[PDB]
């Protein structure tokens, strides 16, 4: 059953800053009292970070580029976000994964899926329970499944601050799909703010299929739809150079571009965080 | 699988992908549920986490070192003392 809506509004492609956020476990090898370099995927510092917002008559999910790997981001208090699609055509010709939360269980399915264009769980916005999973029409050639632990979620609608501050990242490399979480907890009306939290590695997921595209999968509350206040933000990651700071607790405790400006990349040439007064050199031009 | 605990002996350890030799012993580092062994500050693996017990273990270098002998000469004696 694939049900598009009928009053949405364009999307708003309203850009925001990316300040110090995109920082996680690289890998699962303990370090403590150390500064360590990488050469990897990441999310720079200050850039451009793309906010779909759904308000009352905007409903934004287009068909988003996964290009190199995102960075994903999520304000919530009533938990709109509930799922994704990934893929490269987004029709049943090419194999889509489905990773949702159905409010029981975290749900993941690689087949090839007749896709909705319009994906949404619809909640009675009176009652405050899901009545609808209008997801796919059709599955087949289902490759990998995953179906979670039975677990209760909140799914009725919320007022007030955004509580709920849910950040992903997602990766594909060596036919994996790297998938990465991390939460804080939040209170804003809009514009996700400055932090520093590292992501933490939940699942390296043996796909091997071509994924370039993506689109998020959120909930219509319904009083056919009607929207909450929720928005979700887009983040492209870049291969950077970064380097970490471990404590003594093994905590990932401060991190460091090597290419927002000449002064912290001297930071990771020199190898510490303060520098007193002096000439110093650093690479060619 | 002899899946068993040698401390405190130069043995040649094999765990699930982690090979080499060494005199094994516990550790007290501060690991995560998702750490499966750690590193020192240089590049070797140093820490190990047992796929059997999850048990937070060490690893140390066997033994190794230079031979220094000692001499009082040849004229006067021949008994010699080591380092
Ligand atoms: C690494 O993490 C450990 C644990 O999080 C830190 O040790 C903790 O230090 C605090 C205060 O220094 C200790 O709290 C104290 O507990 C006593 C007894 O309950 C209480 O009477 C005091 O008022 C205070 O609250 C805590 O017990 C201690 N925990 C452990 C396991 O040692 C450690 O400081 C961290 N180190 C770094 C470098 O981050
Ligand atoms: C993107 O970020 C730059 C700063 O790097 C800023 O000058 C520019 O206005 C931003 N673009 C939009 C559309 O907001
Ligand atoms: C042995 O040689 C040392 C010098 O190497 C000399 O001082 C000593 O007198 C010698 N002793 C005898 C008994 O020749």
């Amino acid at each position: 059953r694939c049900t598009t809506f009928d009053d949405v509004q364009a999307p708003n492609y309203t850009q925001h800053t990316s300040s110090m956020r995109g920082v996680y476990y690289p890998d699962e090898i303990f370090r403590s009292d150390t500064l360590y370099l990488t050469q990897d995927l990441f999310l720079p510092f200050y850039s451009n970070v793309t906010g779909f917002h759904t308000i009352n008559h905007t409903f934004g999910n287009p068909v988003i580029p996964f290009k190199d790997g995102i960075y994903f981001a999520a304000t919530e208090k009533s938990n709109v976000v509930r799922g994704w699609v990934f893929g490269s055509t987004m029709n049943n010709k090419s194999q889509s994964v489905i990773i949702i939360n159905n409010s029981t269980n975290v749900v993941i399915r690689a087949c090839n899926f007749e896709l909705c264009d319009n994906p949404f769980f619809a909640v009675s916005k009176p009652m405050g329970t899901q009545t609808h999973t209008m997801i796919f029409d059709n599955a087949f050639n289902c490759t990998f499944e995953y179906i979670s632990d039975a677990f209760s979620l909140d799914v009725s609608e919320k007022s007030g601050n955004f509580k709920h501050l849910r950040e992903f990242v997602f990766k594909n490399k060596d036919g994996f799909l790297y998938v990465y979480k991390g939460y804080q907890p939040i209170d804003v009306v809009r514009d996700l703010p400055s932090g520093f939290n590292t992501l933490k590695p939940i699942f390296k997921l043996p796909l091997g299929i071509n994924i370039t595209n993506f689109r998020a999968i959120l909930t219509a509350f319904s009083p056919i739809w009607g929207t909450s206040a929720a928005a979700y933000f887009v983040g492209y990651l870049k291969p950077t150079t970064f380097m970490l700071k471990y404590d003594e607790n093994g905590t990932i405790t401060d991190a460091v571009d090597c290419s927002q400006n000449p002064l912290a990349e001297l930071k990771c040439s020199v190898k510490s965080f303060e520098i007193d007064k002096g000439i110093y050199q650093t690479s060619n031009f | 699988l002899s899946t068993d605990l040698i401390k405190n002996q130069c043995v040649n350890f094999n765990f699930n992908g982690l090979t080499g030799t060494g005199v094994l012993t516990p550790s007290s580092k501060r690991f995560q549920p998702f750490q499966q062994f750690g590193r020192d500050v240089s590049d070797f693996t140093d820490s190990v986490r047992d796929p059997k017990t999850s048990e937070i273990l060490d690893i140390s270098p066997c033994a190794f070192g230079g031979v220094s002998v000692i001499t009082p000469g040849t004229n006067a004696s021949s008994e010699v003392a080591v380092l």
